[PDB]
RNA sequence: GGUUCUCCCCGAAAGCUAUUUAGGUAGCGCCUCGUGAAUUCAUCUCCGGGGGUAGAGCACUGUUUCGGCAAGGGGGUCAUCCCGACUUACCAACCCGAUGCAAACUGCGAAUACCGGAGAAUGUUAUCACGGGAGACACACGGCGGGUGCUAACGUCCGUCGUGAAGAGGGAAACAACCCAGACCGCCAGCUAAGGUCCCAAAGUCAUGGUUAAGUGGGAAACGAUGUGGGAAGGCCCAGAC
RNA sequence: UCCUCCUAAAGAGUAACGGAGGAGCACGAAGGUUGGCUAAUCCUGGUCGGACAUCAGGAGGUUAGUGCAAUGGCAUAAGCC
RNA sequence: GCUCAACGGAUAAAAGGUACUCCGGGGAUAACAGGCUGAUACCGCCCAAGAGUUCAUAUCGACGGCGGUGUUUGGCACCUCGAUGUCGGCUCAUCACAUCCUGGGGCUGAAGUAGGUCCCAAGGGUAUGGCUGUUCGCCAUUUAAAGUGGUACGCGAGCUG
RNA sequence: UGCCUGGCGGCCGUAGCGCGGUGGUCCCACCUGACCCCAUGCCGAACUCAGAAGUGAAACGCCGUAGCGCCGAUGGUAGUGUGGGGUCUCCCCAUGCGAGAGUAGGGAACUGCCAGGCAA
């Protein structure tokens, strides 16, 4: 997982997840996985398909990770009653927006780069899609 | 100034006070209601925010 | 585990610009400075400015820093 | 060295701007020096596989409204977010 | 050493079934939640411990494991 | 817990504050009656105003990724006792450029809402002041903006509007709170609303052009698939391709 | 019980066993007035002095400071002598 | 002159127990059950490094995800506190299929025998006892198999207590 | 009046900074001395007096420069009041309002009163 070092707060508010996302364009690498869908990414599930998609390039090339969690979002210890104060940190999710490009790779060739995506995307949960940069 | 005829199509229930108001302020009293008026954006501007519920005959 | 609070103390702009007040009358209740005393407009050990002639409001942006300030024309 | 035909607008702002965007035509904007900013909507359809070409970026086009050609260069461009689609194309009149 | 406590989730299978003793009838209808295990000796993997874990009598642990 | 004849008129709230107070009560807000008063009050147009929320942005409070750079602590050929020559493959900030996030960030900033003034029309004066008498202070749900919750609840707690509460009638099969709509009364009169028009059950087996093979309509996801229609583009192509 | 920010949906106001921290004082001076002054932190050199001693110059710029918690505000200083 | 800090302060005053309890009320507010949800639990599925001599998918499958059912534990108090007798056993059962056996098939890391796994199928069948109040569970020994759940976790105006 | 300088206001980053050049009858600064008024929690630097030979580096003004900061359209987008709709943890449609950011481009000020100077 990806925790942010050294917070200013502890809990916050769990907000609202809507609009569009702000990286639209693709840079650093050559080609990204943009988000189609409005979604929530935690820690883990970020942790899993990063580790899953170096498997398949094997070594060569590098990724851009565009995105970080840095938003606690709690859970109550089961069985207990709704009340008195809000409950423990668990996890960090980062709301991803329509648009939002997720990892990048360059210095490999479309086709291993194509596919190494590809088995990134079974590990999230919202929906994406494949998208190539452009001068301009 | 020109002669104005104002139509109520629709009941103003589910509206706001705002909009309850506006009915007051034209002489608008029950469905199928015609009342003569004049023309100038204070008089016309009452219908452009309840047009939906009025219909206008010029 | 903390749960504490404080009844807010009513600040803001009781006398808006563009209307006649009297002497004496408080125009902005601010708890802070952000506005400035301007003509006939007096400041306060809590800073709120008040009215000290008789007239209409201006909402006068002046100072090399343009910090807001607040007159008043004998109206 | 782009057959791209438009016409001059008449209704620019947002409700009927989507009204094309839903009959495959997006907005556009020429605007360069003295002259006035005109109001261009253009098929969507053929512009969409015209940024293809990597030279369309930095050449001149034989954009024609209303029979004469306007000599323009491509300035920026508003595409939309999810769906590889254009939207608007910001046009500095050359 | 390096001491952290494992305990395989997704290995051991936790089975809630009720209580005993006395209390009133709060005791016997929503004392389910009560705990009893089951720890197969087949998730061994230390190859030599579990063996040595039910050969050697005590309880808890029947005589299958 | 119960509180017995009739008609007519107007018409609530379930909120704030305080409470040995939280299923009670008092004042105010809201209601009614009587009385006295100012084009008083509401809607709309224009004008004069400050707000900083949504959004957005990243100088600032923090936070995040990558690239260029970079002293210091240390590792080492070593000082082979400090000094010191050099490198730095190392932790690698400070800074510059590029990329994002924020209720408790603002070099920016709406729509609405709100306060004041002027003008027209409408409204049995709907505004306010005073006096008598009240009730009530356990609210519910739906739309929207939010906290908590698991972005669960016919969940709970607030702002705001509608409705029910105290409103039936028509529709959603049935169905307070959803949609349309405000019952003075009588009629075997007509025209429309939401919703519908083969039959049960009042209304077109309506007109024209397309779509689906699943009874889809008539419960639903990731994902998978020569189902199949429409549109655009690309590869090869009777020097004959699949 | 009181105070500050947020929630609080750009007027005010608005609840929860909602999210974060303080108060139950201090002072004759840190009050009033007059006059002057206004930084923090780094770079450089220099007696021991080296991480920060003092001074000098420069950059910088109000990130300082303001008896205290936080917000707003402050040099026309409410900051310092 | 009051930390009258329960801070609009009743008045210093005042700790507790009640299963010996009693009275007036409340599903405004708890326990069982039902209802809504599905965090949890259970079941199914998507992706796939690796194990499996070779080989991802014979058989399992980490790191993560998407749904269903309403059977575990819970969340909420919507119904009942001018009453809904609550565990287990006996008795009598009935239904569903995510099937323990019988039956019909695919694959196999299926030689044969004997098995693993998955699909179709609910007509029928689906232990006797020791120990504990127990459901559960453990054990001895049988059996083709001694299935999993709903039904107030069936059934006390039928029984035991 | 063309230009000058000094003082005080309006407008108050298009107005301001960095860099290069440049001005002195007049004006300003620097500068000379400080036993006298006054001054330093030490010190003629700051403060103030009495003069002002000399200079124009500094300070300030002026010109060029956009080398930086700043200003900022048109269009589109986000958002959104109101009335409807859907697949209603979010969006679509009609309609009114309409950013921020970014691009073109603009841009190193303008103006008033007073006092003497300058060739009048």
């Amino acid at each position: 997982m990806l925790q942010p070092k050294r917070t200013k707060f502890r809990k916050m508010h769990k907000g609202r997840n809507r609009g569009l996302a702000q990286g639209t364009d693709v840079s650093f690498g050559s080609f990204g996985l943009k988000a189609v869908g409005r979604g929530r990414l935690t820690a883990r599930q970020i942790e899993a398909a990063r580790r899953a998609m170096t498997r398949a390039v094997k070594r060569q090339g590098k990724i851009w990770i565009r995105v970080f969690p840095d938003k606690p979002i709690t859970e109550k210890p089961l069985a207990v009653r709704m009340g008195k104060g809000k409950g423990n940190v668990e996890y960090w999710v980062a709301l991803i927006q329509p648009g939002k490009v997720l990892y990048e790779m360059d210095g490999v060739p479309e086709e291993l780069a194509r596919e190494a995506f590809k088995l990134a995307a079974a590990k999230l949960p919202i929906k994406t899609t494949f998208v190539t940069k452009t001068v301009m | 100034a020109k002669t104005i005829k104002i139509t109520q199509t629709r009941s103003a229930i589910g509206r706001l006070p705002k909009h309850k108001a506006t009915l007051l302020g034209l002489g608008l009293r029950r469905i199928g209601h015609t009342v003569e008026r004049e023309d100038t954006p204070a008089i016309r501007g009452m219908i452009n925010a309840v047009s939906f519920m009025v219909k206008v005959e010029e | 585990r903390n749960g504490r609070d404080s009844e807010a103390k009513r600040l803001g702009v009781k006398r808006f610009g563009g209307e006649s007040v009297l002497a004496g009358s408080i125009i902005v209740r601010q708890r802070g400075t952000k506005f400035h005393a301007g003509a006939n407009v007096g400041c306060g050990r809590d800073h709120t400015l008040f009215a000290k002639a008789d007239g209409k409001v201006k909402f006068e942006v002046k100072g090399p820093k343009n910090r807001k300030f607040i007159s008043i024309e004998a109206e | 060295m782009f057959t791209i035909n438009a016409e001059v607008r008449k209704e620019q702002g947002k409700g009927a701007s989507r009204r094309l965007r839903a009959a495959n035509k997006f907005p556009a904007i020429i605007y360069g020096g003295k002259e006035a900013p005109l109001a261009i909507e253009l098929d969507h359809d053929k512009v969409m596989n015209m940024q293809a070409k990597a030279e369309f970026y930095s050449e001149v086009l034989t954009i024609v409204v209303d029979g004469k050609e306007i000599k323009v260069k491509a300035q920026d461009v508003q595409r939309h977010p999810y769906k590889p689609k254009l939207q608007h194309i910001d046009f500095v009149r050359a | 050493i390096s001491r952290h406590v494992a305990i395989p989730d997704g290995e051991l299978e936790i089975t809630a079934i009720r209580a005993q003793g006395a209390g009133g009838q709060h005791v016997n209808k929503t004392s389910t939640a009560i705990h009893l295990r089951f720890d197969i000796r087949a998730s061994s993997l230390p190859e030599y411990y579990k063996e040595r874990l039910l050969a050697a009598s005590h309880h808890l642990i029947s005589s299958d494991g």
